[PDB]
């Protein structure tokens, strides 16, 4: 499960994410695309290069789903239910990719929140992202 | 593993900027904190009951130094990681019995550490080149398992 | 989640496991020990060689926990709660090892139940074992 | 990858007994069934909506034949898997974009298939030698990713 300290860490770290929410999810995706090129096949219609509004807008959609999970952290399967079907049924996203994206998110968080990315928060964000991934590959 | 000139450039430059005396401790530390089963291999280091304790542990900082050197080493032999890590392979494989997935986890904790400490500088292409490196070290380090 | 068809598959496949329950879990462990020698470090006090009563008895304990999960398949986290703490807190079993053991279990099931190990049951047993593993590494 | 004489023995023998015309189909099939995201790469094979459909699919049995040959191939060159699979590496890496973790999943589905069809014969040491093989093929096949 997520510990209460996990919950407070995440709510806190994401609390200082702020309006950058969209910007960050876009940068996570770019980081993933560059670092793990296999992941680009799921976006063979997006523009994936730097400055892409295609990545940025989806980066926003993704970060808003995260923020939604942060708010309903105790009922994440119900919250992320519709995205579970999306990714597993229709899109057929390989579960490996969740790990790759999760790592790039941490990297992106570590790079924008020097003070908040402590070991303990790091460990919380990891448990959190692993949890989201689990719901998204649940179906 | 083949890095490009620019990837070599990106890597070698930012690496020079690395405080080779603390980064390893910080990476090893977060490994022990983020992935607690890894502690199992380090029970001889004593106090590891909170993250504060783990990070403030001299044996961890000490050993982290050694891990960082090994990466710095492998950085010299990007052309030959397999041979460089041949020693370290047998040890981790035959004596320690550490699952090689953990090598990948350490490599990514290192990437996070770099990200944290370098912020903006740690651009997505810079991160990319570094993923090539830590992957390469992990596989080289995992060769006496193969 | 586990589908109802997942549930009926597993209850069925495990239904024909029978008194061999202990025998099988012991053989899974041997298969794991031989195939993935790193996993032996968690048993540096057991006798791990063939004919070992040490492996066999634990093989039984493990298979009985599985059978317990099969019965409470809808409330597995509550059911497997005490083993979660055991493996994650005290024993510190690397989550990778659950995947290795799970695969050896399937192999052991496939080898003793030619008729029952259909693709669909295979897929169910996999989802099931992955679920058990998730509870066991939850803490 | 180094198999022992007995491991080579265990492997080469039981492999001879393999129906090289259906085992590949059965392995590919269970991959598509057990790990449904893999279907993504095979949408051109048509009807894959139930396991029965997937298994009874000629394109799957057909392609499974080819996969099995590749293993049979790599079995010849246990000494040199890296070079044998060099072709297949580039294809899977550069054109298909299949994550290499899937190679390991196919290898284990194959082991299960062998177990199922050979029962008692597929002893734990026999399984062990085969794990060495499928791991080796996977890594060789994953080399143009490295
Ligand atoms: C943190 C994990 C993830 C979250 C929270 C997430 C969230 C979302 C959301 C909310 C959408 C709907 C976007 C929209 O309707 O405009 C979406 C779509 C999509 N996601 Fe994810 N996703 C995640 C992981 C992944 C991964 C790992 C991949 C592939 C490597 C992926 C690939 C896609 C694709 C291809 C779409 C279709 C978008 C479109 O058609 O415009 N997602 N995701
Ligand atoms: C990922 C890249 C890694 C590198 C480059 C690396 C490198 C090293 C080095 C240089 C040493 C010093 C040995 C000596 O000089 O005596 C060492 C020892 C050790 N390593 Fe690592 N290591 C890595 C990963 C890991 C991981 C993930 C674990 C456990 C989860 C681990 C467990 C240990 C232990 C317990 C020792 C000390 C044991 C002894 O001294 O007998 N290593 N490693
Ligand atoms: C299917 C997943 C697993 C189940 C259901 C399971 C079940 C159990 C149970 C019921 C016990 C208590 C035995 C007793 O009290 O006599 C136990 C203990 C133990 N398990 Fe597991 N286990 C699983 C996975 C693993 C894995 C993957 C490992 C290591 C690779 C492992 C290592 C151990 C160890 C070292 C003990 C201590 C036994 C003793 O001290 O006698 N377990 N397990
Ligand atoms: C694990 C060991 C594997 C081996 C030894 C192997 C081998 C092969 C072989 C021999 C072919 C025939 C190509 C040709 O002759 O034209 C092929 C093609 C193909 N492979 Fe695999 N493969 C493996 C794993 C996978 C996996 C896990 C996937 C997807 C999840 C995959 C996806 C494909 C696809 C879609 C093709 C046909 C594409 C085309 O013809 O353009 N392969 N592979």
């Amino acid at each position: 499960v997520l510990s209460p300290a996990d919950k407070t860490n995440v709510k806190a770290a994401w609390g200082k994410v702020g309006a950058h929410a969209g910007e960050y999810g876009a940068e996570a995706l770019e980081r993933m695309f560059l670092s793990f090129p296999t992941t680009k096949t799921y976006f063979p219609h997006f523009d994936l290069s730097h400055g892409s509004a295609q990545v940025k807008g989806h980066g926003k959609k993704m970060a808003d789903a995260l923020t939604n999970a942060v708010a309903h952290v105790d009922d994440m399967p119900n919250a992320l239910s519709a995205l579970s079907d999306l990714h597993a049924h229709k899109l057929r996203v390989d579960p490996v990719n969740f790990k790759l994206l999760s790592h790039c998110l941490l990297v992106t968080l570590a790079a924008h929140l020097p003070a908040e990315f402590t070991p303990a928060v790091h460990a919380s964000l990891d448990k959190f992202l692993a949890s989201v991934s689990t719901v998204l590959t649940s179906k | 593993v083949h890095l490009t000139p620019e990837e070599k450039s990106a890597v070698t430059a930012l690496w020079g900027k690395v405080n080779v005396d603390e980064v390893g401790g910080e990476a090893l530390g977060r490994l022990l904190v983020v992935y607690p089963w890894t502690q199992r291999f380090f029970e001889s280091f004593g106090d590891l009951s909170t993250p504060d304790a783990v990070m403030g542990n001299p044996k961890v900082k000490a050993h982290g130094k050694k891990v960082l050197g090994a990466f710095s080493d492998g950085l010299a032999h990007l052309d030959n990681l397999k041979g460089t890590f041949a020693t370290l392979s047998e040890l981790h494989c035959d004596k320690l019995h550490v699952d090689p997935e953990n090598f990948r986890l350490l490599g990514n904790v290192l990437v996070c550490v770099l990200a944290h400490h370098f912020g903006k500088e740690f651009t997505p292409p810079v991160q990319a080149a570094y993923q090539k490196v830590v992957a390469g070290v992990a596989n080289a380090l995992a060769h006496k398992y193969h």
